[PDB]
Parts: structure tokens; C-alpha cells; sequence
């Protein structure tokens, strides 16, 4: 998923 | 870092390890960064956008391991956290994915250079290496896309710069990639940056000097065919960097 990618580190939705 | 090799901070002494305090006191790794002057670390806005409060962050220099101290390391608070005003993101691409952290210790000091702590040179404006140039990437990011944990030991690998023209191909990223981004990948797609490597350095030798050419920004999965790592193109942000530092 997107939460496992570069770009979404330290994101509330992940 | 998918594939590549384990390393220590002496091989990438500008590497900054950025963590966040919680919320009841646990501390977790956020992203990499690069020391560009004693008081300034450069990283990616996306690492901080959701939690922009400077007080939440801790930065370490001279650190070779994720959860254990390294001899010679220095720990810093974030005096200022400067995100790029023009930042934007879609499902994939992050535009203007660049951030500056002004670092200061509890005792009020910036970094003291040593064998484990050194600055990295910024490139000259609009000056990048040619496509196919081998560059290094460093970080504490996942070793496999499916991994739950980050590696305890710092890693690095080599990736080759891809042209804007090749990267904008539909099978690659199409319009998602802008001229302020740089693509880089392995010819066999077998090694790459991955989650947790964001904000870290893409270092290239330019005019005989190790230079901060890119900052790990985004990509679809990791070490995935036709899906390069995408890096903020540091040579297109020199006015922004100079002004904000």
C-alpha cells in the first residue's frame, strides 16, 4: 500500500 | 535501502538521523537528512508535514545505528523547522519536497565536525551529473518493501541517474515527475531507497567533490521494475536554501 512507500513517512493516516 | 550494503557513519558523515517524540514519550525514527552546515540539516517536507511542530523532533549526527548509541554521536533539538511553502502532494508525487532543520543542542551548540560528523557540499546551480552517472544513497530505511522493521545498522547503495525524458515515459512516472525532481534506479531494479530513507542524501561526485545532488522524496514501491526512486533536485532549490539558511 501507499503507507509503505517513500512519501508517507510520519503520516497520521498511516 | 533495498539491497546494497551495510555501512557506518564514517562513510556518510553528513547523514542525519531524524526521530520524533511521542505523545507519552516513545521516540520513533522519521526520516534521514544531510548536514549542509554546522547548524543546518536538509531533508524532505513530507517527513514533517503532518506533524509540523519543531519540539516534536530529535536529530542525531554521527549515528551508525538506529536504536543504539554510537560513540562520538551528537543529539540535537530543532531550533527551527522550515517547510517549503509550495509543497504539494498527490497520490504519488510530492512537489517541492524539501525542508530545513536548524539544529541546536541542549547546551546551545551546533554540530562539531569530527571523523563521524562532516558537512556535504551543495551543487552549483542547475548542475547535475549526466544520466547513467552512479550515485550513492544512504539511510535506515526498509530492507524489503514488505518488512515491518527498519534495519538497526545504517545502509548504503548505488543507483544510476535516469533522464527526465526516460522518467517521464508513461511506463515510468509520466507527468508526475517534474524538472525539479531527479529519477534514479538500478539497471536490474534490484537495489533502491525505500520507506524510511526519505529525506536522506543522494550523493554524486561532481567536479571532483561529493555533492548533495538529491534528497530521497518518493516512488511507487521500492526496487520495482519501471519505478525509479524520485529525488528532490537540490540544484534547482539553491535560492530557497540560501535564503532560508
Amino acid at each position: 500500500g501507499a503507507c509503505s512507500w517513500r512519501g508517507l513517512e510520519n503520516h497520521a493516516a498511516c | 535501502i533495498i539491497g546494497g550494503e551495510f555501512t557506518t557513519i564514517e562513510n556518510q558523515p553528513w547523514f542525519a538521523a531524524i526521530y520524533r517524540r511521542h505523545r507519552g514519550g516513545s521516540v520513533t525514527y522519521v526520516c534521514g537528512g544531510s548536514l549542509i552546515s554546522p547548524c543546518w540539516v536538509i531533508s524532505a517536507t513530507h517527513c514533517f508535514i503532518d506533524y509540523p511542530k519543531k519540539e516534536d523532533y530529535i536529530v542525531y549526527l554521527g549515528r551508525s545505528r538506529l536504536n543504539s548509541n554510537t560513540q562520538g554521536e551528537m543529539k540535537f533539538e530543532v531550533e527551527n523547522l522550515i517547510l517549503h511553502k509550495d509543497y504539494s502532494a498527490d497520490t504519488l508525487a510530492h512537489h517541492n519536497d524539501i525542508a530545513l532543520l536548524k539544529i541546536r543542542s541542549k547546551e546551545g551548540r551546533c554540530a562539531q565536525p569530527s571523523r563521524t560528523i562532516q558537512t556535504i557540499a551543495l551543487p552549483s546551480m542547475y548542475n547535475d551529473p549526466q544520466f547513467g552517472t552512479s550515485c550513492e544513497i544512504t539511510g535506515f530505511g526498509k530492507e524489503q518493501s514488505t518488512d515491518y522493521l527498519y534495519p538497526e545498522q545504517l545502509k548504503m547503495t548505488v543507483v544510476k541517474l535516469i533522464s527526465h525524458r526516460e522518467c517521464q515515459q508513461p511506463h515510468y512516472y509520466g507527468s508526475e515527475v517534474t524538472t525539479k525532481m531527479l529519477c534514479a534506479a538500478d539497471p536490474q531494479w534490484k537495489t533502491d531507497s525505500c520507506q524510511g530513507d526519505s529525506g536522506g542524501p543522494l550523493v554524486c561526485s561532481l567536479q571532483g567533490r561529493m555533492t548533495l545532488t538529491g534528497i530521497v522524496s518518493w516512488g511507487r514501491g521500492c526496487a520495482l521494475k519501471d519505478k525509479p526512486g524520485v529525488y528532490t533536485r537540490v540544484s534547482h532549490f539553491l535560492p530557497w536554501i540560501r535564503s532560508h539558511t
